[PDB]
């Protein structure tokens, strides 16, 4: 039964994987990260201590949103002393952002936080931003209670008139206020306000914040962006980068301006155009045609091979079938492959492997 | 108006539902 | 939803219903149906309005007899509640069944809460409003102005519009709360007060509160009105012994006897005034006293008596006045040396508790005033100012409070006590001698309730034990019974605490209020508490004095100053305008997330009728067992009386009056299932009374936190706070405490 325990728990893990639907996301993001650093920030219920703990998640939040949302960009906020202080501009550079937390990490959290003052910046953050991006705000709160100088509710109205969405990540426990930014917010959806309970279940909160959020039915704002694709060119001798203004060897050729950049993906310091690297935009094709799940097969029915289809790994006989099937192709999988198949590769194999 | 809301009781209701938009990505492209 | 009962059909006003809740529905049929009483004890977690008001609503609109409904709660905020759930539950059946049936209910308030008039309405107390109302409407302007058009005496826009139209016609049919009923008359400039008052008759369900069912005062004419075979329904009924008392009490001081004989002389000489220039009246009332009428028949119907009728009306003496308080002189003279008699029993220098009889043999035998005159004397006074027109009575007001005592004290004989002490406040430099008449038996005052209607409904949230108000209210019931709320997983964590971090023990007895230890581990305990309480916490304390002493005390060590900095806090304050507002801000604080606490009194005015859910409350803290003042004649006096005639030991009936108001304030937290809070009871006699709790707060409460500490009661609140903010599970709650169409009628065929 304790061998079979854990196979009923592992029907019940793949029961939520098992509904999985073509949403429309929004790839193009805008996030803004707020984080609070006040007294309440000084607990030691996250070892060493809440503020160390949520730097160092928050940089591993930075290097994984720009690994898989190359063509976003992500600005971050704090809140000391009953103020908003800035610390990282809206930009595409995630090197730029970690520095910036870096930095963080050594001043002593100290104050009250505001939600209001932190909302405020935010918005004014996303002012110049297209209006085929999607305006996010994920704000990390760690205290119970909010000193605002101004009507926070008049704030939330405004947040949901400019379109911005919310999520917030608390501490402790469900403070009132954020539950309803939360809601009012994400037009009447509850799931956005989470409260961890430990170490393990934070990280996974900070995981699941980098995929993008699937878009409303009622919120059209499609249109075709302008993009460009440079080519790298290697030159001999160093040439001013149109940037930064700085001697670098190569860098890539802007196709409307022939001005040089550093590193990608950015928007032209000319001409105002977004470059971008094909790569950047097939790092999403999986969000957008997800892999159906695969279900595993009863033993009552006969088995096709006696080996896994992708890595010739021999399924252990054992209770419960070691096999799982694409229903597309109908080659079975091996537990560990269907692990792979759906979250570092995106093609199933069988499916590639079948003639048309 | 205000007051109504407040004395209701939100746990009988329907459950919020979703309205998110789909998108079936057609694939054929001429070749290069 | 629809579903079915029996034979009922019944709409839900929800697409989903608690298990509770159609167990409630059914209980309340079978006990309508099987005619008797009931007493019904719901979770405070679970919808009880709705489900009343649905069962009784389509109950009366299916079966032939069509009976009504008269709804009592115990004060004016809890008739807007139900007004509110009414009109929802109205507008639903009004969707469902494709047109507005006929239906009409109204709440019912005094002149205070429904008075428009722009120059009246600006009163601070309502005796002087219905003063005003009364000049203005008793008839005495208009019939001047009549004869007359010339006299200056003014009329009320709003009371004389109402004659242009039929009563029928006063509202249009449907639900009207007092918000929307204030609304409407104010567009159309008509008197709510007089609206209400004139379609009881009409009304399918009638809501009003127990002063208006129970105080002969303000009863008689209401109740005349409502039919005899409605339902009745007393909503939180926990606390209705005490409405019961205070109806047939009276307290009289030594101002009040000064402010009497200068009444009493002014009434002579107005009497002699009349009696020069037009003494016809005096004739004309006398003639017809001798005839054998009373106030009845004499007062016609838009005026009422000046003194209200103090006495139920089945113990009114139905002969003629006797003769010696006939005319104006003697009558004048009967009252002033019963007043003198009062006075010289004033002067006693300890305290004396005597019975109305022996109180009646020395006024006989000092005076020469017999039992049966002082029974008419409350009656006499009514018509003595109604024929002497009196148009300013502000002379005359203290002599109601004489004939209140009269006609008292000469009416009851068993079940009262008269109190007389040197001391109102032992805490004096001069004595202040008070005389107070106190009703011991609570059931005089329900006796006829229970006797004129056939099926009445005992329902509320915390009482309990349930066996005591049939002994304490002389009442049987068909059925008695407290559900357990099928919460999935658990809600509310009701914990008590006995002593501090440093392990003292900590208390609120009277005697030690002033003590640097238990004063310190309180705070501390309000001050750990503040900290991880993320939006409300209500404090609740035994008693007013109690609370200003310990308030004070933690304003020098310095602990309001660490409360201050994580949440505002509220008082409760004597004044109900400045409470009021402080539960306003209260609200205020805790919806936009600067966190607030408020602290009040177990048996105040927040504690009888305010709720607390929600971010409002997400922690109750009790400090100490709210016992009342046990070195008090008239509950001496209660006890003693209740020892003897119902066999209740003094313990039990004290420990149970502070436990009915402990649970009180416990159970205003939760609304619905989704809803959560901590529930700690902070004394260390708390401890033994978990057999005392309600059945669902008590099967809440663990063998452990029976005794804990005050940071091993923190721990496990910071425990319970984390694991309350967490997605549920539908699954876990999909069938099992929340329950759609088809779960219903799964278990109505089970059980069949
Ligand atoms: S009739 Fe109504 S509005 Fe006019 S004074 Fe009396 S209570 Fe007020
Ligand atoms: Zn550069
Ligand atoms: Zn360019
Ligand atoms: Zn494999
Ligand atoms: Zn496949």
């Amino acid at each position: 039964a304790s061998l079979v325990a854990s196979i009923v728990e592992a029907r019940k893990k793949r029961t939520a994987k098992k509904n999985i639907t073509p949403y429309q996301r929004g790839i193009i993001r805008s996030l803004i990260l707020t984080l609070d650093c006040s007294e309440a920030m000084l607990e030691k219920d996250l070892r060493p201590n809440r503020h160390a703990m949520i730097i160092q998640y928050a940089i591993d939040f930075v290097h994984e949103f720009f690994d898989q949302n190359p063509i976003s960009q992500m600005g971050i906020i704090i809140m000391r002393n009953g103020l908003a202080q800035l610390v990282s501009q809206v930009s595409g550079n995630p090197q730029d952002h970690i520095d910036a937390l870096k930095s963080i990490r050594k001043q002593e959290p100290k104050g009250n936080p505001s939600l209001q003052n932190a909302l405020e910046m935010a918005r004014g953050l996303l002012l110049p931003v297209p209006a085929h991006c999607t305006r996010e705000v994920l704000i990390v709160f760690g205290s119970l209670s909010t000193t605002d100088p101004g009507d926070i509710h008049q704030t939330i109205d405004s947040l949901v008139s400019e379109k911005i969405r919310v999520k917030v990540l608390g501490l402790s426990a469900q403070v009132a206020i954020c539950k309803e930014l939360c809601k009012a917010t994400n037009y009447g959806d509850e799931s956005f306000y989470k409260i961890l309970l430990d170490e393990t279940h934070l990280k996974e909160l900070f995981n699941e914040a980098v995929t993008p959020l699937p878009v409303n039915k009622i919120n059209k704002g499609f249109t075709l962006v302008k993009m460009g694709f440079p080519t790298r060119i290697f030159e001999d001798t160093p040439t001013f980068c149109s940037c930064h203004s700085k001697l670098v060897y190569g860098g890539y050729f802007c196709p409307n301006c022939h001005s040089k950049v550093c590193s990608l993906p950015t928007v032209c310091p000319c001409c105002d155009l977004m470059l971008i690297l094909s790569t950047h935009l097939a790092r999403s094709y999986h969000h957008l045609m997800p892999l159906k799940t695969f279900a595993e097969v009863p033993t009552t029915e006969k088995f096709r091979s006696e080996d896994c289809f992708s890595c010739q790994s021999r399924f252990p006989i054992l209770l419960t079938s070691s096999r799982y099937r694409c229903e597309d192709c109908k080659q079975e999988f091996c537990v560990d492959c269907d692990v792979f198949i759906h979250e570092i590769l995106h093609n199933c194999p069988g499916c590639e492997s079948k003639p048309v | 108006n205000d007051e109504r809301n407040e004395l209701k009781i939100d746990d009988l209701n329907e459950s919020y539902k979703t309205n998110y938009a789909i998108i079936h990505l057609k694939r054929n492209a001429h070749e290069k | 939803m629809k579903f079915y009962i029996d034979d009922l059909p019944v709409l839900f006003p929800y697409p989903k219903i608690y298990p509770e809740q159609y167990n409630y529905m059914c209980d309340i049929k079978k006990t309508l149906d099987v005619g008797g009483n009931s007493i019904l004890e719901m979770p405070s977690g679970t919808g009880k309005t709705v489900s009343l008001l649905s069962l009784t609503i389509a109950y009366q609109m299916h079966y032939p007899e069509h009976r009504k409904i008269i709804y009592c709660s115990r004060t004016m905020s809890e008739i807007e509640k139900a007004l509110v759930e009414l009109e929802n539950l109205m507008d639903y059946r009004t969707k469902e069944l494709g047109y507005q049936e006929d239906f009409r209910g109204l709440g019912l308030t005094s002149r205070k809460n429904l008075c428009l008039h722009p120059e009246v309405s600006k009163e601070r107390k309502g005796t002087v409003v219905d003063e005003k109302c009364r000049r203005m409407t008793n008839g005495q302007a208009k019939r001047k102005l009549e004869e007359d058009p010339e006299a200056n005496v003014e009329l009320c826009e709003y009371h004389e519009n109402l004659y242009n139209i039929e009563v029928e016609d006063y509202l249009p049919k449907g639900v009207f709360s007092f918000e929307k009923l204030l609304k409407y008359c104010e567009e159309k400039t008509l008197c709510p007060y007089f609206i209400v008052r004139r379609m009881i008759s009409l009304c399918n369900i009638i809501i009003y509160s127990y002063h208006y069912l129970l105080d002969p005062k303000i009863a008689e004419r209401v109740s005349n009105e409502v039919s005899k075979d409605s339902i009745v329904i007393f909503d939180e009924a926990h606390n209705i012994d005490n409405v019961c008392i205070e109806s047939l009490s009276l307290d009289l001081t030594t101002d009040a006897l000064r402010r009497a004989t200068r009444g009493a002389n002014a009434l002579d000489e107005r009497i002699s005034e009349v009696r020069k220039v037009d003494s016809q009246k005096l004739q004309d009332e006398y003639e017809k006293l001798v005839q054998g009428l009373h106030s009845a028949d004499i007062l016609t119907d838009q005026e009422e008596p000046f003194v209200e009728t103090p006495v139920l009306p089945q113990d009114l003496l139905t002969e003629a006045i006797p003769g010696n308080i006939r005319r104006a002189e003697h009558f004048v003279s009967f009252l002033k040396r019963l007043i003198e008699y009062l006075k010289t029993r004033m002067k006693v220098l300890h305290v004396i508790s005597e019975t109305p009889k022996s109180f009646l043999q020395h006024l006989k035998q000092l005076t020469f005033i017999e039992r049966k005159p002082l029974r008419f004397c409350s009656e006499r006074l009514s018509l003595l100012v109604r024929t002497l027109e009196v148009t300013e009575v502000e002379d005359f007001t203290a002599l109601k409070d004489i004939a209140t005592f009269a006609t008292l004290i000469s009416t009851y004989e068993e079940g009262f006590l008269l109190i007389i002490e040197p001391y109102e406040i032992e805490n004096a430099a001069v004595p202040n001698p008070i005389m107070r008449f106190t009703c011991l038996d609570a059931s005089i005052a329900i006796k006829p309730v229970f006797e004129r209607f056939s099926s009445v409904i005992i329902t509320s949230g915390t009482i309990s034990p349930l066996d005591m108000y049939p002994r304490m209210l002389n009442f049987k019931t068909v059925l008695q019974k407290s559900y357990a709320m099928t919460l999935a997983k658990k809600s509310f964590l009701p914990m008590i605490i006995t002593k501090g971090s440093d392990q003292v023990a900590i208390s609120s007895r009277f005697e030690i209020r002033n003590d640097p230890s238990i004063v310190r581990n309180y705070g501390s305990m309000l001050v750990e508490f503040a900290k991880i309480t993320p939006d409300g916490m209500v404090v609740f304390f035994p008693s007013y004095l109690y609370m200003e002493s310990i308030v004070s005390m933690w304003q020098t060590m310095g602990i309001l100053d660490e409360v201050w900095k994580h949440k505002l806090i509220l008082v409760e304050t004597p004044d109900a305008q400045e409470t009021s507002l402080a539960l306003e801000t209260y609200r205020k604080a805790c919806s936009n997330g600067r966190g607030a606490i408020l602290l009040s009194v177990a048996r105040g005015k927040v504690s009888e009728g305010i709720d607390f859910d929600h971010q409002y409350g997400r922690t109750v803290l009790m400090i100490g067992i709210p016992f009342q003042y046990t070195e008090s004649r008239i509950l001496k006096a209660r006890l003693e009386f209740m020892r003897e005639n119902y066999r209740i030991r003094e313990n039990d009936f004290l420990s149970f009056d502070a436990m009915r108001h402990a649970a009180q304030c416990l159970g205003r937290v939760l609304r619905g299932k989704d809803d959560y809070g901590v529930m700690v009871l902070a004394d260390r006699r708390f401890s033994r009374k978990r057999s005392q709790l309600p059945k669902w707060i008590a099967q809440g409460l663990s063998d452990a936190d029976l005794n804990l500490s005050t940071d091993m009661a923190i721990s496990n609140t910071k425990q319970f706070l984390r694991t309350m903010a967490q997605p549920t599970d539908p699954k876990d709650q999909e069938g099992v405490s929340v329950w759609s169409y088809e779960d219903l009628i799964k278990h109505q065929n089970s059980r069949k």
